[PDB]
RNA sequence: UCCGCGGCGCG
DNA sequence: CTCTGAATCTCTTCCGACGCGCCGCGGGACGTAC
DNA sequence: GTACGTCCGATCTTCGGAAGAGATTCAGAG
């Protein structure tokens, strides 16, 4: 069940609960983002076809002409990856389409075209994607982060107390369209409905109402309802209805039909409400005292008199209904205005509203949005058209439409990018709800309110805004077409466009330089979520609330895997199992639950979708039938952990690793440690650093071959096969007849990826690590690169760690290291460092790049060549010079009589450039590139020979086999039709054409095939000129440079103290002293340990699972070390297999199910001398094995069963009377060394604009007091200290030089002198306007 | 200034002169032909947004931008924020002659010495040497004192090691928010790349060894090097200015060796005997004839100085250890015995060394200090203490207890289902009962672990104070807390949701044994809402401090006794149950505003 | 490059 | 009715740790001669 | 394709938190 390589190592694995489904691609997401942009999809959707719909039709100021679109082509490369990171140069590929250009003809707009012409155009370019998910811009890879933010819809606030001081919580509701302007509603202290466009002044919101051609009234009859009295035989009466009468005392006794219903003055009670629902009470009459108090709504006009007795929105008082009854009017129509459901508060804001007219609405929004300018009807109307209907400035995407149909409770998720009049009403309504109490609003915490976006997303907005400044330019022209007298290729300009693509791939927000050294590295910095940017917030106006974590953020967003410091919270990362949505929300998959039974189906669920269902657990037990044994099993509705029956639930969790990203997942025994040293340590593993040597990981996770898989840094086969030929550099792989394809059969050629630069200063390197001739399966390792082991990723070492406190040694965090360790440089890391060096074009001649210097020493010149440059592998020391560089300068001025007085009494300036002190090795290599129309130096030529026999040799081997293939073939085809088995290699294959045969297909294809031959030589010499013109050639460059030279030192940089050693829980700590192999305690059999921490570590800080990996590290040695000396003695394998077979089956029931029964014996024997280094054990995240497990492990070997050991001491040698724990561990390194941040500096160079020593380390600088430094010397009594502070060292130019020649004489005295610090501020204030003096002494 | 190549930068300064120049050569040739008055009024407009401009960008509209979108720099722009001049250049500055490293500990060092590299050494006093090496006439010019040091010979470090002889330096940590954040010691060349601090001033200085940054910088003159000598010595500095507490107390290590040292088994190898003098005492535990803490009847003859300053020397025969003899040793004369007759508790050395300071003096303090924590790590490296899997001993009780709360909730949850309780009123008492579950399983988990050691004494049998590592660890102080061990051995307890409320489901296990997903990331909650706001507190405690301290420069004593009658009546503050603070704790070190009488009225 | 901006990381 | 008029409501500005360590970009466009 | 003369527009938006200035106003005495 396993595949050829894995049995060459298998690696131990606990765990009981069985997995449902494997781990998906991690470098997903953004590959799934790009393979949408690019790709030409149909009928066009969420890629450029939408964006070129959206603005390619354009069209003149009725000038009968229209620009369009056809189709769309992208090119191959010009370059390959390699040859743009080596050089530089952008890894981008051409952007092709074809326009069409059409010219209507005059009196007859709708009529046939006067003519059309047609042509291919070109502009933009825009980088590829690499396997990697990189992008290489300026030979330097970089990596775009999604952006997580706001999903477009609406929103509702609260602001609890906050504001107003009083508790009177008020409500906005904000509007936030994917592409255009804002829209705001607010509430008032005095409950007054206001508006705000743009976070402007403010505005009531009928304004708009009216604006949309609604009468005063119609918005009444949408946001109130009716309340009619009736004119009768005795004045006034009003039509009952129960349910206008809830939770209100009567005014009067409330009796219909003769009888008492409702007493007076009281409160209605249920059973009134009873009384009225039941007794059909439609009219009472009512006295007018009651009525007195409500306002009318419509207008009514007597017709007789054709003038207004009463406007709406008016109080009524008795004189109008009299009014109105003496004019006839029976009919009266009144509002509800309840106290608690129904408020007045459109009526009030009515009532304060000044304008009540849609011209008068227009004037006002549209002197309010730009004072200063002269009002118009047509003017007002052209901008309200542009403000919320214009396509072209304002568009809500489609996922937005969704969002608030969603929350208006709609029927049809889809809609216009645009709203609507009735969009309006139902927000209004919405918020007049939420102010009644009713419903409740909408949270920005919650998941489903953010939407997390994507390269192509941010891509396409910036193609977008290039694109509509450049139509805008194209439209300007077409506005001033001419008779088809111009060319399609002159009205367009490709630098807009490119200038906007490059701005954003270059030096954006989020396409930061990307951070890569470890390949944990990479695939965790690919999958991070930001919530800064653009459309992000802010570092500092974030609050806690952002920062903290929702409890919806289970199962998509990792809450253990976050940096450290001012940005908290925002940079956290998705889960591992996590995937996007169409819409482009996050999902979780979820296995099906029948009533009884969990089906092994997997479904996806939404970010809303688990609210109204329930999830049990992963770790919940059950049968082999799905049944769980228990019936109140632990699980949760709306995040409440609960137990609910054995039959309510609809999914449970696929896995127990769906919870925490990658990097917290391959921390062992998570369970038992804190979680903040969870975060520490995870952070700790993100800084890792490889080293010469890798040792695999003892305790393993079970994702590290995903991890080493998902990572493009290892030459993974395409198609299996035996290999053919190894060697260091390259790799050739015979393909299997069954994967290769039928013509052009070929033998892949796999070429490993030598010494090269990392972004930290580190060496990128791979090294093989497969046999000869081996068989090899698809999708498999070949060649390990940095920190892979045989396809596992191994970080660290496994060091022998004890735990007790040693003389002091280990105070705090610091530890005590042997040199045993150092002995083999086990943790010796090597470091390069790349040297730039430019012969740049410069006035007075250019300068020039040879050693002829003058006022140098012999040595110096003698590691130069009769180039200049030095030989390759020559050792350098600090401060030496690299290369010779002269610059001519000019100025020369001859004085044809003055000319010998220059001799009597009494040019090109050197540049050399020199290594900076402090840092010394060995040069590597020296890569030069020259631009084109530049002669070029002798050793320019013999590395581009160097290249040149490179280039050969691969097409040279290429060629070889594929005519050796070739050459098979046609003795195969030759052997049959005209059979010569031994005739035919009698000869020599230079020689197989003129073969005597008849007329068959075999003669006529041995001369095809010949011709064919001959072709393909000529092909292959076309592609070998090629690239050696390629190659030959020069490169561009920046202007006024003639070439570049780059310098590659590498440096191996030792152990040493000071350095900062870390282990896989966050326990911190840096090397204090090493110490003699001697020293250190020992036990009875003579292997003394080599690390020593500190025990009292473990109570401060909640972790206790150090202890755990250390006796799993026992039970692993004492397997290898039990195997190293079975097999140290000549011994048959049965008893290998024996004791292989009991190890592997020791424990409970597990997956692994494995035996040796089906192994060949030299498999058998290469597995046993693989594992004498150790026993690998892999355990789960949560089912990980218990202690119990540990215990059988220890009986298994000879270990005592508490695992602690009794030592003599090492200093003078004697039994501790305790026994201690001790182990081993697996141990890392980081990349901070000790000397690299140190640094000092005596004297040195000044600045320019105030005469104070520099900083830093690429200028010899010095530290800085700050002000907080001033307060604590001033806190003592030193007052001349900060004196001399702040005058001898700092500022007196005479002073510090006055000082230094008293120096160099032995006496040590102080002279204040004048800082010119106070001259330099003295002289900005008198360039003010104000004069600044200084009085009498 | 000419960048690489024939380019220039250039400030915004010159632009904006550029800029306003331009404008004045407008405004100067454009009432040459007598313009029209709008066009020049225009203009002149025109001159006052540049001058303003160049005054100040933005500060009235809109601002002006360069090439790139940042907006140009002002004339105040020099003076206002960090980027002015004045915290950034005026202020504070850099400095010459200094050095920044990594620190370690080096133990083997006295409190007034530090470690510090030879290339260190040789970099920074490069003006003092080749003055010395004149002097010594080794050298004619610098530039062969240059070239010597360049070749850097043996006759150099010798010159070296002389001029570190007597010279102080100081050192400096980034942070520093105390007056104590800077020292000065005598520095003592040693090899390597980093520098050794003595393990108490780190203490004071809140920095561990996880990486820390140092600063060191040197004083030049004669008053600096000897001003620096008198004030910020370690020995003048062993009081907090802020509190009596003293900022001497031993932190981490040294008090675990000395708990595990004054702690007594009932019976052990070489028990039941007498012995004369301490001396005799360590030569028996270096013979391994007998325990470090077994208890011996023996003789001492100390000091006492009851008279007047007169140390009287009185002996006689006492019960206790050989561990408390062996210290016995190392104690000065003036001590009294009774003080070290116990657990010796941190808090208990740190008012004995108190004590010891303000009766016996300084030297003796500090010496005293040395020599225990000498002492304090050759016993905890003989102790050889560790931690063990098996140091948790769980109660066999918490299964039980956990059925016992899970049928009371259950009860609990069948009463709210018959409708006779509310949601809130069953929420409470479901915390109240949790609670008290808690409260005895702990109550259960300290009994087990307390005295769980069981002993024959050479009788029937005994109980006696347990020696579980963890127990000692705990108990004696150094690291640790109930609630730490609680949550190690025992379950946890209950935690509150982030919205405050907290959750009614406990956490029944601990770290020891496994925690399913739902614990874990609810504890997630409280540990990033810590970290949140341990991270986000800085900034508001840095602005408050510079606040604070830039309001009261110039508040310096000036007279002796302004000679006034006027005081306050201050009284021990009582909320309404125990008192807080005591008045004595309270007038401690001040000067009476009146002749204070007793209640003896007229006395 | 002599400085500004941005990013990441460390305490 | 009127005139203050003090009291409240609304608009505008400045301020948000402290050292660093490292890296990456840096006036530029854009028309006018030539 | 390179040296030089010459100047620089429709536009984002989401922070407490307070201090302070100014605008408005509606409340009451004359
Ligand atoms: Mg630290």
């Amino acid at each position: 069940v396993y595949s050829y390589t894995e049995k060459k190592r298998i690696r131990k694995d606990f765990g009981k609960r069985p997995q449902v489904l494997d781990v998906p691609y991690l470098l997903s997401i953004q590959l799934d983002s790009f393979q949408k942009f690019i790709e030409q999809d149909p009928e066009g959707q969420y890629g450029l076809e939408a964006a070129f719909r959206s603005v390619f039709p354009i069209q003149s100021y009725s000038g009968n002409s229209e620009l369009q679109y056809v189709s769309y082509r992208l090119g191959e490369p010009v370059f390959d990856v390699q040859e743009c990171q080596i050089r530089g140069v952008t890894y981008s590929a051409p952007l092709r389409v074809k326009l069409r250009l059409v010219i209507y003809e005059r009196e007859a707009p709708e009529g046939t075209v006067k003519d059309i012409k047609e042509q291919e155009v070109y502009m933009g370019e825009i980088p590829l994607m690499t396997d990697n998910g990189t992008f290489v811009i300026n030979g330097t890879e970089r990596v775009i982060v999604s952006q997580l933010h706001r999903s477009p819809g609406v929103f509702f606030d609260s602001d609890k107390g906050k504001t107003h001081s009083s508790g009177k919580v008020l409500y906005n509701a904000r509007i936030i369209p994917y592409r255009g302007s804002w829209l705001d509603f607010e509430f008032d202290p005095k409950d007054n409905l206001f508006v705000r466009i743009d976070r402007r002044r403010k505005l009531p919101a009928t304004i708009i109402l009216r604006a949309l051609n609604y009468t005063t009234e119609q918005i009444l009859d949408l946001f109130f309802e009716k309340v009619i009295f009736e004119i009768r035989d005795n004045k006034l009466q009003m039509e009952l209805v129960p349910e206008r009468l809830r939770g209100e005392t009567a005014s009067f006794d409330i009796e219909a039909n003769g009888k008492v219903y409702v007493e007076k003055g009281r409160r209605i009670t249920a059973r009134h409400i009873r009384q009225l629902e039941k007794d059909d009470v439609k009219l009472i009459e009512v006295p007018v005292e009651y009525i007195a108090g409500k306002v009318v709504a419509k207008d009514y006009i007597d017709e007789s008199t054709g003038e207004l007795i009463c406007a709406a929105n008016m109080e009524l008082s008795l004189d109008l209904l009299a009014k109105l009854s003496q004019s006839g009017h029976k009919r009266i129509e009144t509002l509800f205005t309840n106290d608690l459901d129904h408020g007045p508060y459109i009526s009030e804001t009515l009532r304060v509203d000044p304008t009540n007219d849609r011209l008068s609405a227009l004037v006002e929004i549209y002197r309010m949005m730009r004072p200063g300018e002269p009002p118009t009807r047509e003017a007002a109307e052209s901008l309200f058209e542009n403000l919320f209907f214009s396509e072209d400035r304002y568009d809500l995407s489609a996922v937005g439409r969704m969002k608030f149909n969603r929350s208006l409770l709609r029927e049809e998720i889809e809609g216009s990018g645009i709203l609507s009049k009735d969009d309006i009403i139902d927000v209004m309504k919405k918020l007049i709800d939420i102010r009644n109490g009713k419903g409740e609003v909408d949270d920005i915490d919650h998941l489903g309110n953010r939407r997390i976006r994507s390269v192509g997303e941010m891509a396409e907005n910036q193609f977008r805004v290039g694109l509509v400044r450049v139509e805008r330019a194209v439209k300007e022209r077409l506005s001033l077409g001419d008779l088809d007298t111009l060319m399609p290729q002159d009205m367009i300009n490709a630098k807009p466009i490119s200038a906007a693509v490059k701005e954003f791939f270059g030096s954006s927000q989020l396409s930061q330089f990307m951070d890569q050294n470890n390949p944990l590295s990479e695939i965790t910095h690919k999958r991070r979520i930001s919530a800064l940017g653009p459309g992000g917030l802010t570092r500092e106006r974030a609050g806690f609330e952002v920062r903290d974590v929702h409890p919806t953020h289970y199962g998509r967003v990792c809450p253990i895997e976050t940096p450290e410091g001012p940005n908290i919270g925002l940079i956290n990362s998705l889960s591992v199992y996590a995937q996007t949505n169409e819409y482009g929300f996050l999902e979780t998959p979820y296995r099906k639950v029948t009533d009884g039974v969990v089906t092994d189906e997997i479904h996806y669920l939404s970010a809303i979708e688990e609210g109204n269902y329930v999830i049990a657990q992963a770790n919940s037990n059950l049968d082999e039938e799905g049944h769980f044994v228990e019936d109140l099993v632990t699980c949760r509705s709306k995040g409440e952990s609960s137990l609910f029956s054995r039959d309510q639930v609809d999914y449970m969790d696929v896995s127990t690793q769906q919870v925490v990203s990658v990097g917290a997942s391959l921390i062992p025994f998570l369970e038992h440690d804190d979680a903040n040293r969870a975060l520490m340590g995870a952070n700790m593993q993100r800084q890792a650093v490889p080293t010469l040597r890798a040792d695999k990981p003892l305790v393993g996770t079970g994702m590290e071959r995903a991890v080493a898989v998902d990572s493009g840094v290892t030459a993974v086969a395409k198609r299996g096969g035996v290999v053919q030929y190894v060697d260091a550099s390259r790799i050739v792989i015979k393909v299997n007849e069954d994967e290769m394809y039928p013509g052009e059969a070929g033998i892949d050629i796999y070429n490993l990826t030598k010494y090269t630069r990392s972004n930290q200063n580190t060496c990128i390197n791979q090294m093989p690590c497969v046999s000869l001739g081996e068989p090899v399966e698809r999708g498999d390792v070949l060649a390990d690169g940095p920190s892979t082991d045989l396809g596992e990723l191994a970080l660290g070492q496994n060091m022998r760690v004890a735990f007790m406190p040693w003389n002091g040694y280990n105070f705090e965090d610091s530890i005590l290291v042997s040199e045993r360790v150092v002995q083999e440089d086990r943790f010796t890391t090597i470091h390069i460092q790349e040297l730039a060096c430019v012969s740049r074009d410069t006035k007075l001649g250019p300068e020039e790049i040879t050693a002829d210097i003058p006022n140098v020493g012999e040595a110096a010149l003698s590691k130069l060549d009769e180039s200049g440059i030095v030989y390759i592998g020559a050792e350098v020391t600090g401060g030496d010079i690299l290369v010779g560089k002269v610059t001519p300068k000019g100025e020369t001025q001859l004085t044809p009589e003055e000319k010998l007085l220059r001799a009597i009494f009494g040019d090109v300036k050197d540049s050399s450039l020199r290594v900076p002190n402090g840092v010394s090795g060995t040069v590597i290599d020296v890569q030069v590139f020259t631009r084109d129309g530049v002669e070029k130096d002798k050793r320019a030529l013999e590395i581009e020979e160097m290249q040149l026999k490179q280039a050969k040799k691969d097409l040279s081997e290429e060629l070889q086999i594929l005519e050796a293939g070739l050459f098979s073939r046609i003795r195969a085809v030759l052997v049959a039709g005209g059979v010569e088995a031994e005739k035919l290699d009698k000869l020599p294959r230079d020689r197989w054409l003129e073969l005597g045969l008849t007329d068959e297909e075999k003669q006529n294809q041995l001369e095809q095939l010949a011709e064919q031959y001959d072709e393909l030589k000529h092909e292959f010499e076309k592609k070998l000129e090629a690239k050696r013109r390629k190659i030959t050639q020069g490169d561009d460059l920046a202007p006024g440079v003639l070439k570049i030279v780059k310098v590659y030192l590498a440096v191996k940089r030792r152990i040493q103290p000071g350095d900062k050693m870390a282990g896989r829980h966050g326990n911190k700590g840096v090397i204090s002293k090493i110490n003699p192999i001697e020293d250190m305690p020992y036990d009875e059999n003579g292997t003394p340990v080599d690390i020593v921490l500190n025990p009292l570590g473990v109570p401060s800080r909640m972790n206790i699972g150090q202890i755990l990996e250390t006796h799993l590290g026992m039970a692993a040695k004492g397997i290898g070390d039990k195997i190293n000396a079975m097999l140290k003695q000549q011994q048959e394998v049965a008893k290998l297999r024996e004791f292989i077979q009991r190890a592997y089956d020791l424990g409970a029931d597990v997956r692994q199910k494995v035996d040796l029964s089906t192994f060949s014996d030299e498999e058998v024997m290469r597995l046993a001398e693989n594992l004498r280094k150790g026993m690998p054990i892999a355990t789960p995240v949560f089912d990980g094995a218990k202690e119990a497990e540990i215990k059988e492990l220890l009986k298994l070997g000879d270990l005592p069963t508490s695992g602690q050991i009794r030592l003599y001491d090492g200093r003078t040698g004697e039994q501790f009377e305790r026994p201690v724990t001790v182990g081993y561990m697996y141990m890392l390194k980081l990349n901070h060394l000790v000397d690299d941040k140190m640094h000092a500096r005596s004297t040195g160079s000044y600045s320019l604009v105030t005469q104070q020593p520099l900083g830093g380390k690429a200028q010899f600088g010095g530290q800085r007091f700050g002000e907080m430094e001033v307060w604590a010397l001033e806190a003592y009594g030193a007052a001349y200290t900060l004196q001399e502070m702040l005058t001898v060292k700092s500022d007196d130019v005479n002073g510090r030089t006055k000082m230094y020649k008293n120096i160099v004489d032995g006496n040590h005295q102080m002279e204040p002198g004048m800082p010119e610090s106070f001259n330099v501020l003295l002289k900005e204030i008198r360039s003010l306007g104000i004069n600044i003096e200084l009085e009498d002494e | 200034v000419p960048l690489d190549g024939g380019r220039f930068a250039t400030s915004d300064l010159n632009d904006l002169y550029r800029r306003v120049i331009n404008r004045n050569n407008r405004l100067k040739r454009l009432l040459d032909l007598a313009a029209p008055d709008i066009i020049v009024r225009n203009e002149k407009r025109m001159l006052q947004e540049a001058v303003d401009a160049l005054l100040d960008n933005g500060r009235r509209g809109r601002a002006i931008t360069g090439s790139n979108k940042r907006p140009l720099k002002s004339l105040a722009d020099m003076i206002k924020g960090k980027q002015g001049r004045f915290r950034q250049n005026l202020l504070g500055k850099r400095v010459d002659y200094s050095g920044r490293s990594v620190i370690t500990v080096g133990p083997y060092l006295r409190l007034h010495q530090c470690g510090l590299p030879k290339k260190m050494a040789l970099e920074l006093f490069k003006p003092f040497i080749y003055g010395k090496l004149e002097l010594r006439g080794l050298a004619t010019t610098i530039k062969a004192a240059k070239k010597m040091v360049e070749r850097e010979e043996a006759v150099v470090w010798d010159i070296l090691d002389e001029v570190i002889r007597e010279h102080p330096v100081l050192l400096n940590r980034a942070p520093t928010l105390h007056r104590l954040g800077i020292q000065a010691f005598e520095p003592v060349l040693i090899e390597g790349k980093a520098i050794q601090l003595h393990p108490l001033v780190c203490a004071a200085y809140n920095a561990d060894f996880d990486g820390d940054q140092m600063a060191v910088h040197v004083p030049l003159t004669l008053e600096a090097q000897l001003e620096a000598r008198a004030l910020m010595m370690s020995t003048n500095n062993i009081l907090s200015p802020a509190n009596g507490e003293p900022i001497i107390v031993p932190s981490q290590d040294v008090v675990l060796g000395l708990y595990y040292m004054t702690r007594d088994c009932v019976n052990a190898k070489g028990e039941g005997m007498v012995l004369t003098g301490p001396k005799e005492a360590e030569r028996l535990y270096r013979s391994g004839l007998a325990s470090l803490h077994a208890r011996v009847k023996v003789r001492i003859t100390e000091y006492e100085k009851d008279a007047n300053g007169e140390l009287v020397a009185k002996t006689s025969l006492k019960d206790t250890t050989v561990g408390r003899a062996i210290l016995w040793m190392i104690v000065p004369k003036g001590l009294p015995y009774s003080i070290v007759n116990q657990a010796l508790g941190k808090k208990a050395i740190s008012k004995m060394l108190n004590t010891c300071y303000r009766i016996l003096g300084l030297k003796p303090t500090v010496i005293f200090a040395d020599q225990i924590m000498y002492t304090g790590f050759a016993y905890a490296a003989r102790s050889g203490a560790s931690v063990g899997i098996d140091d948790m001993v769980i109660p066999e009780k918490k299964h039980e207890i956990i059925s016992e709360a899970e049928a009371e909730v259950a009860e609990i949850q069948e009463q709210f289902q018959s409708g006779l309780v509310t949601a809130g009123e069953r929420y409470n008492k479901v915390i109240d009962i949790w609670a008290a579950a808690n409260d005895r399983v702990s109550k259960a988990m300290m009994d087990n672990l307390q005295t769980e050691t069981v002993i024959n004494r050479d009788g029937q049998e005994e109980k006696q104070v347990s020696f579980n590592s963890i127990y000692m660890m705990a108990d004696s102080g150094a690291r640790g807390s109930a609630a730490q061990i609680r949550q190690l051995a025992g379950m946890r307890g209950l935690m509150a949701k982030p919205d405050g409320s907290i959750i009614e489901t406990p956490i029944t296990a601990n770290f020891r044994e496994g925690l399913n997903v739902l614990q874990y990331f609810i504890s997630t909650h409280g540990a990033r809402k810590g970290l949140a706001d341990t991270a986000l507190k800085t900034a508001n405690s840095g602005y408050l401090t510079r606040r604070l301290v830039d309001v009261a420069q110039d508040l310096v004593v000036t007279e002796d006794d302004c000679g006034t009658h006027e005081g306050i009546m201050m009284t021990p503050v009582i909320e309404g149950g125990d008192v807080k603070e005591p008045l004595r704790d309270r007038v401690l070190g001040r000067v009476t505003a009146e002749d204070v009488l007793k209640p003896g009225t007229a006395d």
